[PDB]
């Protein structure tokens, strides 16, 4: 239905804008605080304008402006190979290398192979529409996750005389790992409150 | 005090001068200028005994009672029956204007003049004539003089227009290049936040006569300068009226909707299908009889940020036609983009002489230029793919850096083709397609109207040129733009020479030694630019001495 | 510290497990030296502040001086340091203890 | 309770009292006299009956109690059925 | 209507302060508000969190594998800790 659909797409827009903010990509405050009625005014979509191509947005890194990212919305139910090729040609046109794509309710297994095989030159991530309906990072159970630069990881391993394999692990397919878009080899500093020390900082290796 | 039948200091000294009983005369003056309540004439000695003079409780009640008088000026503006309340305020005006000279009743009368739509203009004339009143006058007082006569409006917009051009010139000539930011980053609403245009909106408020006055001033200065700055200030003033939600201009101006659409267009720097359809239906509402605003409408389109928007939109349409496997004839939004840009560039000519017509696009511009541009991109991406394939062939397919002379002919004879080619060069510079960059750069030696030497494009090309900073060490990459392109029109306009000198001032550490030496001694002030090139050449010489230590 | 406790304990439960019983130690200090709570004390508030500061310097769970070890030291003893500063504040030390 | 109804899984069987597969070959007629009235109210305008509709009939009764409790109305069930089966099933419902 | 794998939903006001909506009023005092909570049978955490007018922060499950699949490894660490703390402290006993 049109009403729930516009509410859903506004909520997904909010979630991905918060995600891009968390990944260090520059997003203004108003789009982070975009009301539902502001979504109504800026764009009701029942083939009025659910042009999912129009909801796609580009964002740039706070400290690395040439490092930019697209987010795409395919309007077909299960994404096909040829629209992945269209998006990759778009990225070639704009030189973008990172672009995470949402999907309506699923993704074709052929596309599952077609994203991983072209991964090392073009980073792409597939998100179910259901997942981005809520920002999981605001849940009370998830603690604060922050990615560590390699300088910080070297400092950490030098402090504790540790090797990377000795740290506890986190799977790359974890929801928060996919939220931050962290590849294998990254290290996440998790800051959580504790009832014995007040604050506790642990470190998880992406493997 | 004499204006309402009360004495002054000279009358006091008369009452003292040549008197056998000066003390009783002083007491009589004190009685005749006290506060007339019967409890005070006994309490005045008693409170005087405390060490508190009579004037002190007078000061306290003075502050209290004029606070209430100003409160009631606002109230009678908003309270009472209309004829009685305006009669009360006008009568109180006649009472109070005798003391606007005094330091008490200026702002009270200024509020009274604020809340009356019209006044006898003697007091407005005194308000403009006196500098103190010219400052402290409320905004509607100033409006009423402007609405009754344009002298003060011109007198105060002339320095403000001058300051706007000062800001434009200073920002366009600034010597910073980065991957982080440029000076065209602020949106038009970002640039409206300066107090110049917001104050101009306050000066106009919600009045249509002052709107026409600013329109005619910007029209005259735009017709003499041939500069887009006054067009941009019209657009900023209209959208600042909309920022206040000024219904007196926004609902009646046929251009307000269209400029509001263009605001989002410039904010994204593209004309997307939604706002494209909006602006296209807005254009298709142009019919014979009511085309008088076409001049103003296209005058809005002249903004540098709007030129950037339309030009990058045309480049994006060119580039997306490549992947679609479609001819340029099948691009309606592209034709809309070029129609709007042609209208905007012809805006000034419309101000000079009103010519209402939807222009037609040149044949070879649509049938020959754009397919060649698409072919350039196709060759670029074929070369890229052949590089990326495993073992294509020995010395893989050389991307054509050739110039099909039709391309240069359209770069140098067909205005629209010139500008879209300029921004095409800019966009490939952002993507650093060097072979395409030196494919399309040569042939710019001849240009229509030196649009390739305008402040906008030269600023942006400088802004891109720090990406390939090390190539300035090579003589050819700089010489293709400096010895080949800038010096073809460096001594013709001040902006070109200034642009080259700021580019070399920023990027002095990386340019080769003899190369920068020859650049300075060749781009020395040639005799067609004033203090700007003097200060830039002073910096050039000082940083060349710095380079001699490099 | 109060705001930090508020975000750590959103349920408002003040009962918490910690190493040193500060109240019982204060009571033992009172009854070893025969503290008369009816008379004015001779303890500077500033001495209380500096004493708790240098004590918190002396309580080490992780040692080192780089930012990582210092941050871990702060986090490990954050809650006990909050409890110590709240319990041995010069106000309560001069009024009730 | 509204949100509770919105998320608790309700199926068709929960709100149905009974069903019956009749035959009723002429869709203008009904084997049940009470049915004929509002069936005629839906049959002055032809609704996918100009060609021969299938001469079977599946008639279901919905519990008023459960329909009110779950805040369900007559029309949205038919919308859900038509969404599930397209136009393969022609569905009519009595006026509430 | 409703999300599958949700066979029953009990709505109630918890009189115990643990599940009550504890806030800090402007005076800085803890106030435990009484607010309706819904406890269900059968779990689909992604769907119910995606619902409208549902608290997406405090909403949790007792199914740890659900938490791991939907939220992650630190979330299921915390949820597992709270769950086994609950089952231990239910009978009044205490463990460090």
């Amino acid at each position: 239905d049109d009403e729930e659909e516009t509410y859903r797409l506004w909520k997904i827009r909010k979630t991905i804008m918060q995600l891009c903010h968390d990944r260090g990509y520059l997003v203004t405050q108003d789009e982070l605080d975009q009301t539902l009625e502001e979504f109504k005014a800026q764009f009701k979509p029942s083939e009025g304008r659910p042009r999912r191509t129009d909801l796609t947005v580009l964002v740039a890194h706070n400290d690395d402006p040439t490092d930019q990212m697209f987010v795409f919305f395919p309007e077909e139910p299960k994404v096909g190979i040829k629209t992945i090729k269209v998006y990759c040609q778009r990225m070639q046109e704009e030189n973008i290398t990172r672009a995470l794509i949402v999907v309506q309710q699923g993704m074709t297994p052929s596309a599952k192979q077609s994203l991983v095989d072209m991964a090392p030159k073009y980073i792409l991530e597939q998100f179910l529409q259901q997942e981005l309906l809520i920002n999981i990072t605001e849940h009370e159970l998830v603690p604060e996750h922050v990615v560590m630069t390699k300088e910080e990881v070297t400092e950490l391993l030098a402090r504790y005389k540790l090797r990377e394999n000795q740290l506890p692990r986190i799977q790359a397919g974890d929801p928060v790992a996919r939220y931050f878009g962290i590849k294998r080899g990254q290290v996440v500093k998790i800051i959580r409150p504790s009832e014995t020390a007040g604050r506790y900082i642990t470190y998880r290796l992406v493997q | 005090l004499q204006d309402l039948g009360v004495a002054n200091g000279e009358d006091l000294k008369e009452t003292l001068t040549n008197c056998t009983e000066p003390l009783k005369a002083i007491e009589q003056f004190q009685t005749e200028n006290g506060v007339l309540l019967p409890s005070l004439q006994s309490a005045l000695p008693f409170l005087d005994l405390h060490g508190t003079p009579r004037l002190e409780f007078h000061q306290s009640v003075f502050d209290e009672l004029r606070d209430k008088l100003l409160e009631r000026v606002s109230a009678i503006a908003s309270e009472g029956k209309a004829e009685e309340r305006y009669k009360k305020l006008e009568d109180l005006l006649e009472k109070s204007f005798s003391l606007v000279k005094m330091p008490s009743l200026q702002p009270v009368v200024m509020c009274v003049m604020k809340h009356l739509p019209k006044v006898p203009e003697k007091k407005l004339k005194l308000v403009m004539a006196d500098k103190e009143l010219y400052r402290a006058c409320a905004v509607e007082v100033k409006r009423q003089i402007w609405q009754d006569n344009q002298a003060l409006f011109g007198d105060e917009v002339s320095p403000l227009l001058k300051q706007y051009i000062l800001e434009k010139e200073s920002a366009l000539f600034s010597t910073e290049l980065s991957v982080l930011h440029n000076f065209f980053s602020p949106s038009p609403k970002t640039r409206r936040q300066g107090e110049v245009v917001q104050r101009l909106t306050r000066m106009v408020g919600k009045n249509v006569k002052l709107y026409d006055m600013v329109l005619q001033f910007l029209r005259t200065l735009f017709l003499r300068t041939r500069n887009v700055h006054y067009c941009t200030l019209r657009a900023e003033l209209l959208m600042s009226l909309h920022d206040l939600d000024v219904g007196e201009i926004c609902t009646v101006d046929p251009c307000h909707k269209f400029t509001w659409c263009l605001d989002a267009c410039i904010r994204e720097r593209f004309v997307d299908s939604k706002r494209a359809r909006e602006l296209q239906g807005f254009l298709d509402g142009v019919k014979k009889g009511q085309e008088q605003v076409l001049g103003d409408l296209s005058m809005i389109l002249c903004d540098p940020f709007a030129i950037n928007t339309l030009a990058l939109s045309t480049v994006r349409h060119l580039q997306e036609l490549v992947g679609q496997e479609t001819l340029p004839r099948d691009s309606p939004d592209l034709l809309l983009l070029l129609r709007l840009l042609a209208l905007g560039q012809g805006a000034w000519d419309m101000i000079d002489s009103q010519v209402f017509k939807e222009p037609k696009m040149e044949v070879e511009l649509i049938t020959r230029f754009l397919p060649m541009l698409m072919s350039f991109l196709v060759d670029d991406y074929t070369f890229n793919v052949d590089q990326k394939l495993p073992a294509e062939e020995k010395a893989p397919v050389s991307y054509p850096n050739t110039l099909p002379e039709s391309f240069t002919k359209f770069l140098q004879e067909q205005r629209m083709a010139c500008e879209v080619g300029l921004y095409y060069v800019l966009h490939i510079t952002k993507q650093r397609n060097k072979n395409a960059l030196l494919r399309l750069l040569p042939g710019l030696v001849e240009t229509f109207g030196d649009l390739a030497f305008g402040d906008i494009f030269l600023h942006l090309l400088t802004g891109n040129l720090a990406l390939l900073a090390d190539e300035f060490a090579l003589e050819d990459f700089c010489s293709s733009l400096f010895d080949g392109f800038f010096l073809t029109a460096s001594p013709r306009k001040e902006n070109v020479h200034r642009h080259a000198l700021r580019l070399l001032i920023h990027l002095h550490p990386r340019v080769a030694p003899s190369k920068l030496e020859a650049l300075q001694k060749a781009l020395e002030p040639t005799g067609q630019s004033g203090e700007a090139v003097k200060e830039l050449y002073s910096q050039l010489g000082e940083k060349l001495e710095q380079l001699d230590h490099r | 510290d109060r705001e930090v406790l508020r975000v750590i304990f959103p349920t408002g439960d003040s009962k918490v497990v910690l190493p040193c019983n500060l109240l019982r130690m204060i009571w033992n200090a009172q009854k070893i030296f025969h503290i008369n709570p009816r008379l004015p004390s001779d303890l500077h508030p500033i001495k209380v502040v500096e004493g708790v500061k240098e004590l918190s310097k002396k309580l080490v769970i992780v040692n080192g001086d780089d930012p990582l070890s210092r941050q871990a030291q702060e986090n490990a003893t954050l809650l006990f340091n909050i409890h110590l500063r709240s319990t041995l504040c010069s106000r309560r030390m001069a009024e009730e203890f | 309770k509204d949100i509770l109804c919105r998320l608790e899984h309700t199926t068709l069987r929960k709100v149905t009292a009974n069903t019956a597969i009749y035959y009723d070959p002429n869709p203008q007629s009904t084997v049940v006299a009470e049915d004929q009235e509002w069936v005629n109210v839906y049959y002055e305008m032809p609704d996918f009956d100009v060609a021969r509709i299938s001469p079977w009939l599946l008639r279901v009764e919905l519990d008023r109690k459960h329909m009110t409790d779950r805040k369900l109305t007559m029309e949205q069930i038919a919308e859900k059925i038509n969404a599930g089966f397209g136009d393969d099933l022609n569905c009519i419902f009595n006026d509430d | 209507q409703g999300i599958e794998q949700i066979s029953k939903v009990y709505m109630h006001l918890p009189q115990t302060d643990n599940k009550k909506k504890i806030i800090i009023t402007e005076d800085g005092e803890f106030k435990a508000l009484q607010e309706w909570i819904l406890e269900t049978d059968g779990v689909s955490l992604m769907r119910v969190l995606s619902e409208k007018d549902v608290d997406p922060v405090r909403t949790t499950s007792n199914d740890i594998v659900e938490i791991f699949t939907v939220l992650g490894i630190e979330a299921v660490r915390k949820a597992l800790e709270r769950e086994l703390y609950h089952v231990i402290s239910f009978d009044g006993s205490y463990v460090n």
